[PDB]
């Protein structure tokens, strides 16, 4: 019975990434970025091409504290 | 010899394969774009579309531009007609054929051509070509051809 | 690899670079990085690390060994979060708000010592190393049966030395394990052609390494080890700098 | 609020395929950082240029003539066959591609390669990655961080010997009784000390014995022939350390020296650079300054400009314009943060950095450095959050909270 | 490194003289560290440090 409970705790794993903030602090650096800032620093440099504001870094940073909120939630 | 870019498969048709991700949801896209049947109902539309499929596959494993994507689908699609156009025996005609097709492709001089391509990209083609089908014609022949 | 117990549910997980982790059903955890240092976890997930090498080698530098053994003292589940005592006595604490507190030629360095860099026009450079710092790497180049160093006095600098390191490596991943046995079949049908789980500080007996005849990659770090400038050079040059100002 | 509104007049779904396709068949075990970033960089720009990401794309048409595939099915399939020793790589240079026909005579991996030149080593167990070089990659993204510009300064044993009493007479960043960084005091008169080392332009030395000398006579003579000579005393008193104790130098190369410029980047938190005028080169030291408690501070508070509505342009805007806005819905955003950075005597280092945000959550942060290991602990509103994190020298990362995998108090 | 020219370059460029040398960084530090906080802990470094590559142009 446990050999089968484990397997479908397995699957249930497999199923739903565990997004847990501890669980984050230790994957691997591209399955951590990638979960973590890879959308949104992607939608800031598409943002920040498109427009070209003289000051980069401010915008840029100005885009992620605004736009964290649509990627922090969402996991 | 002439250039097959968007000739049988389009900017759209190959966004909905960049789409499908998974082997059977592309091989499905596949059918549905090559107006191809069941592939439990005739063989020759499976071999067709298993083809297709896998060529998508490892064009997937590389990594191009799509343009090169409808040349090389077009190309793959004629060729693939000139083999079964006659009964005989026409190992060296299409060869040649498409010997003459490459350079519509490789080397830049329009109309008649366009640079959309790499000198290494061709060669692995020649590699692989002239590894796989031309070995494998006889087994098409006697499928497709009367 | 995963080594575990069967009667009290002790397990031990060891990587390709040979770090080991053993974890009790207690809760504790005892990480063991391959080249120095021991990491503990209690039950309260609170952190110590210590610098002591578990391994009882001689190392011909027990005095330094002594100068940079330090335990710290790691949680965050308690109001100091970090408290550590060096050799000197110096007690350094930081609180759980931020704050941090301490109780207590010519520039002296110790361990923190800094590093020399001397940039040419042409992108390279060359970098002055401590004697202490290249005889303790020597000595544990000395001590691998694998490690081959190699010394010929340089043919134009007179008194200096150049000092080679040969050492082979992996010609894939480091990750790839390998098995304890390369075979698990009988020594007769080929065809020819405990103590303790002791989770302390037992001596990893590394076999001598089978020797590579001909390793594909050999890992080489060179050194250039001039002759010591005395006082009386000093001195010396010190006196023709001063006629030189006169 | 007149003034505010003038201050003011002056699915989610990612596309991530071209991102992948660069990655993917690459191991994980040398996807840097670097790697990663120009992967973003390029994933950007074919989405502006509408370029389909490299995979899912057949390409180049043939000189024989047919598609792309199943001969990776056969250069696959061919190698279990019915033979001797020559036909299998002629039916492996016509049967595997031409381009990668290009077999050099043995030199891909046995090589020797340097202690600290980590790139060649990348570069073979990638040796055959086709159509993408990581490692050229990861080389050029590393040119464009600061410590570039060392290896491209501007231009205007005994020779040893001077060298190393130029690194004893140099005097390097200090910092004050707190632990702040001392300023570089550009001041008319103090400024020509330091750059007169007697050791590299004793002509500088020379007029500034001078200099010194003639201010003496002028404070005397205020109501060898004078002969101005040089003494040792002069000489010594500009000898800041000792170097005794380095008598092995090693070399690099320029793609060498860079790799070991970045590691010691990571270690120390200074970089004093000096121009040797005899021989064009220039100095480096990485150092760590430090009080006589063994404490490095560092203060900062950034208000980043918004769009802060009437109640938060007066509370923190006000003050710091008495730019450029960008919108944030009447959000002020002020960071202030403080550095402590511990030195133990055993070479550890403690780094602590606590950030605050005015209108958001305070988070802390204990960083400890010992034998190139790390050891992190991080709280946010001192607890509501806590989570120890490592990683070692290898790369091996380690997460553990007592308030569970989640680390919420 | 006038802010007018750099408008006008290819985006590749505007990205690797704007925001690559210094974002390179942070994401280093993100990911040897790795905050519970990724985003706003990258947004801190950026506004943190942009005078170290701001005044370089």
């Amino acid at each position: 019975d446990s050999v089968e409970r484990i397997v479908e705790n397995e699957k249930i794993n497999a199923e739903k990434s565990s997004k847990q903030k501890v669980d984050l602090q230790s994957l691997p650096t591209r399955a951590y970025l990638d979960q973590t800032v890879v959308p949104i620093l992607l939608q800031g440099l598409a943002v920040l091409a498109k427009e070209r504001p003289p000051n980069p870094i401010e915008f840029l940073a100005s885009y992620l504290l605004k736009n964290k909120a649509q990627f922090e939630d969402r996991n | 010899p002439r250039i097959c870019m968007w000739k049988y498969l389009d900017i759209h048709s190959m966004h909905r394969l960049e789409k499908a991700a998974t082997v059977e949801k592309m091989r499905e896209v596949l059918a549905e774009l090559l107006e191809l049947g069941f592939p439990e109902q005739s063989l020759r539309d499976a071999i067709i579309l298993d083809l297709f499929s896998h060529a998508l596959i490892f064009c997937r494993q590389q990594g191009f531009s799509p343009e090169q994507t409808s040349a090389a689908c077009a190309m793959l699609q004629d060729l693939h007609k000139a083999c079964v156009a006659t009964p005989l025996g026409n190992v060296e005609e299409c060869y040649r054929y498409f010997t003459s097709v490459l350079f519509c492709h490789g080397i830049r001089r329009p109309p008649f051509s366009i640079d959309l391509f790499k000198e290494e990209q061709l060669l692995a083609l020649a590699d692989y070509v002239v590894n796989t089908y031309f070995r494998h014609f006889k087994l098409y022949k006697y499928v497709f051809t009367p | 690899t995963i080594i575990t117990n069967c009667e009290d549910s002790s397990c031990c997980a060891t990587f390709g670079d040979g770090t080991s982790i053993i974890a009790k059903p207690q809760g504790s955890y005892q990480v063991l990085p391959p080249n120095t240092g021991c990491l503990y976890i209690d039950k309260d997930c609170s952190a110590t690390y210590c610098h002591e090498s578990s391994n009882n080698l001689y190392h011909p530098f027990q005095k330094r060994e002594q100068l940079r053994a330090s335990r710290y003292i790691m949680k965050h589940t308690s109001e100091v979060i970090c408290e550590v005592q060096d050799p000197e006595g110096n007690t350094f604490q930081v609180m759980a708000d931020g704050s941090v507190s301490t109780t207590l030629h010519m520039q002296i360095y110790g361990e923190h010592v800094p590093r020399f860099f001397v940039v040419y026009t042409d992108g390279s450079g060359v970098e002055l190393l401590r004697d202490s710092d290249i005889e303790e790497y020597l000595s544990l180049a000395y001590g691998e049966s694998t490690t081959v160093v190699l010394q010929e006095p340089v043919q134009e600098y007179p008194g200096a030395l150049s000092i080679t390191v040969l050492r082979p490596f992996h010609e894939a991943s480091q990750w790839i394990m390998k098995k304890e046995l390369d075979t698990i079949v009988p020594p007769n049908l080929q065809s020819r052609s405990w103590k303790g789980l002791s989770i302390g500080s037992k001596q990893l007996t590394n076999i001598p390494a089978p020797i590579l005849e001909g390793p594909k990659v050999l890992q080489m770090r060179q050194f250039i080890q001039h002759e010591v400038i005395k006082n009386e050079v000093k001195l010396k040059l010190q006196i023709s700098l001063k006629d030189y100002i006169n | 609020k007149r003034q505010h509104h003038h201050y003011l007049q002056s699915t989610t779904e990612v596309d991530m395929r071209y991102y992948n396709d660069l990655l993917n068949p690459i191991p994980e075990e040398f996807i840097s950082v670097s790697l990663i970033l120009h992967c973003m960089v390029e994933q950007v720009v074919a989405t502006e240029e509408d370029l389909i990401p490299p995979s899912l794309v057949e390409p180049a048409p043939r000189a024989d003539g047919l598609d792309y595939r199943i001969a990776a099915h056969i250069v696959s399939i061919l190698p279990s066959l019915c033979l001797s020793e020559k036909e299998k790589k002629n039916l492996r240079e016509i049967f595997l591609t031409e381009g990668e026909s290009e077999s050099k005579a043995l030199p891909k991996g046995p090589l020797l390669l340097n202690y600290h030149d980590a790139h060649a080593h990348k570069k073979y167990a990638l040796k055959d990655q086709k159509n993408f070089d990581p490692v050229q990659v990861e080389q050029e993204m590393q040119s464009k961080l600061p410590l570039w510009e060392f290896l491209q300064f501007p231009l205007p044993e005994v020779e040893r010997a001077f060298k190393v009493f130029t690194f004893e007479s140099l005097k390097l960043s200090e910092v004050d009784e707190e632990g702040r960084l001392k300023p570089t005091e550009t001041t008319s008169d103090t400024d020509v000390e330091n750059f007169n080392i007697p050791w590299d332009n004793p002509a500088r030395f020379a007029k500034l014995i001078r200099q010194r000398y003639i201010h003496r006579m002028s404070m005397q003579k205020a109501p060898k022939k004078m002969v101005v000579e040089a003494d040792i005393e002069d000489i010594k008193k500009t000898q800041q350390r000792s170097l005794m104790d380095w008598s092995f130098t090693e070399y690099f190369q320029p793609k060498v020296l860079l790799q070991v410029l970045q590691e010691a980047h990571q270690q120390y938190r200074c970089v004093d650079s000096y121009y040797h005028t005899q021989d064009n080169s220039l100095l480096l030291v990485f150092h760590n300054p430090m009080n006589l408690q063994r404490l490095q501070c560092e203060h900062w508070n950034i208000a980043l400009h918004s769009n802060v509505g009437f109640r938060n342009y007066l509370e923190l805007v006000a003050k710091s314009i008495e730019f450029r806005g960008y919108n944030m819905g009447d959000i002020p955003i002020q960071i202030s943060g403080t550095n402590y950075y511990l030195y133990p005597s055993d070479g550890g280092q403690i780094e602590v950095e606590k950030t605050r945000f005015e209108r958001g959550s305070t988070f802390i942060k204990v960083k400890v450095k010992k034998d190139k290991h790390n050891f992190i602990i991080h709280l946010k509103d001192p607890s509501k959050f806590g989570s120890f994190s490592a990683t070692l020298e290898n790369g091996i990362c380690l997460s553990i909270s007592y308030y569970g995998s989640n680390g919420m108090a």
